[PDB]
């Protein structure tokens, strides 16, 4: 079975969070508890509730009267709605299929509760040069600066380049916007002949950027 | 509610060794009629969702190797990992499904110990693209080092910089158990143009003496132009 999540990653305080889980490989009416679980910054994990195969619910009492879990059997989808959110609801949200234990998990949706507006990143090159070459290895990268909210994804050469890549955790700047770098080490002898492009996707702002990173001469 | 307490908040273990962690519940998870404990163990590797390891306190999921062993009964439980491998890096969670609401422990983070590895140090001047926008970000990369502890100091014309940089560190690598770290110095364009020497100095256990990488403002030229200088 596959659980594929969708829904916005930014919610304003006192508004409602809505997420969707699309199930394939198994009908949500045949059995099991179709379950929402969230994980906070700091790693605490909280069971939120389920809708079961018969359409009935159970919820964590910690979510008082703020939560509704519904379904659409014709699309094989189930849904989370969480009302009146605050910064205490910022978390990664997982849809899951459970039977006491939780065997199958969705990929997770990062949800940020904030009044701040979405903003797409600017992408700048970290150009390889003698200043970033050790032995026969050169490092290069992309600086992905000034976006909000999390997350961004970065690939290199459309996913053809994975070995030696380090995409750093974002840091929140004093401006209240995130920034990260993604770097990769490659043979210094490749710099003349291999093209290196970082592909940046910021889904919350619908921003996609391809940045070609070319060498520099430093001396 | 049943409160789950995972005892070692984090532990460090070398490849090949054997390590154990405990999960204590505020009420017994053992059902008499069943003589089963309603407990599960999960493994959450960096960047991934939790993965079911053990259920009924000691039954392995399909595909889980025998070196993962859950034991205990009632209110005292244990996860043991033997023949530790580099890819065992993760947060391990316990979960009771004895009563509702279902509740989780807060996790035991398992880190891998290995031999010291000195960082490769690389520095990146700001791009003309960014300078045109009014800001200069200078990036210092420490690549593939162990242990995680490291010290990066920015100097601009030999003045130590403080308060104007931020660091980020990767999770431990699942193959070679190293870390990488970035330190990014941010100045206005006007401030950047007032100075010449930009230096990142790195101190680390694998470096018998500190390593400095530096450049002078303006000493770099776009790739391709070197045919006019060589």
């Amino acid at each position: 079975v596959q659980l594929k999540q969708s829904g916005p990653g930014l919610v304003k305080p006192s508004q409602s969070l809505s997420l969707t889980c699309s199930v394939t490989g198994y009908s949500i009416t045949s059995g099991f508890y179709w379950t929402w679980i969230r994980q906070f910054p700091g790693n605490k994990v909280e069971w939120m509730g389920y809708i079961n195969y018969a359409g009935n619910n159970d919820y964590n009492p910690s979510l008082k009267d703020r939560i509704s879990i519904t379904r659409d059997t014709s699309k094989n989808q189930f849904f989370l709605k969480l009302n009146s959110v605050t910064s205490e609801d910022t978390a990664t949200y997982y849809c899951t299929r459970g039977t006491g234990r939780i065997e199958y998990w969705g990929q997770g949706t990062s949800v940020t509760v904030s009044s701040a507006s979405t903003k797409g990143p600017s992408v700048f090159p970290l150009a390889p040069s003698s200043k970033s070459t050790s032995g026969g290895t050169a490092a290069l990268g992309c600086l992905v600066k000034d976006y909000f909210p999390e997350p961004v994804t970065v690939s290199w050469n459309s996913g053809a380049l994975t070995s030696g890549v380090h995409t750093f955790p974002a840091v929140l700047q004093s401006s209240g916007l995130y920034s990260l770098s993604s770097v990769v080490t490659v043979p210094s002898s490749s710099l003349g002949t291999q093209t290196y492009i970082c592909n940046v996707n910021h889904k919350p702002s619908n921003t996609k950027v391809d940045k070609k990173v070319e060498p520099k001469s430093c001396d | 509610d049943i409160k789950m307490t995972q005892s070692p908040s984090s532990l460090a273990v070398s490849v090949g060794e054997k390590v154990s962690m405990s999960c204590k519940s505020s009420q017994s998870l053992l059902y008499s009629y069943n003589q089963k404990n309603y407990l599960a163990w999960y493994q959450q590797a960096p960047g991934q969702s939790p993965k079911l390891l053990i259920y009924w306190a000691s039954t392995r999921e399909s595909g889980v190797p025998d070196r993962f062993t859950g034991s205990g009964s009632g209110t005292d439980f244990t996860l043991t990992i033997s023949n530790v491998k580099t890819e065992d890096l993760a947060v391990y969670y316990c979960q009771q499904y004895h009563s509702h609401p279902l509740t989780f422990g807060q996790g035991t983070k398992v880190e891998i110990k290995r031999t010291v590895a000195a960082p490769s140090v690389f520095i990146f001047p700001p791009s003309d693209s960014q300078l045109k926008s009014g800001t200069a970000s200078v990036v210092c990369l420490l690549n593939n080092f162990y242990p995680r502890e490291a010290k990066v100091q920015w100097k601009v014309d030999n003045a130590l910089q403080s308060g104007n940089s931020q660091e980020s560190v990767t999770e431990q690598d699942s193959k070679d158990s190293t870390y990488s770290l970035s330190s990014t110095l941010t100045l206005s364009k006007a401030d950047y143009e007032k100075h010449k020497v930009y230096a990142c100095e790195v101190t680390h256990q694998g470096l018998s003496s500190p390593v400095t990488k530096s450049f002078n403002r303006g000493e770099c030229s776009r790739g391709g132009l070197e045919v006019l200088a060589q």
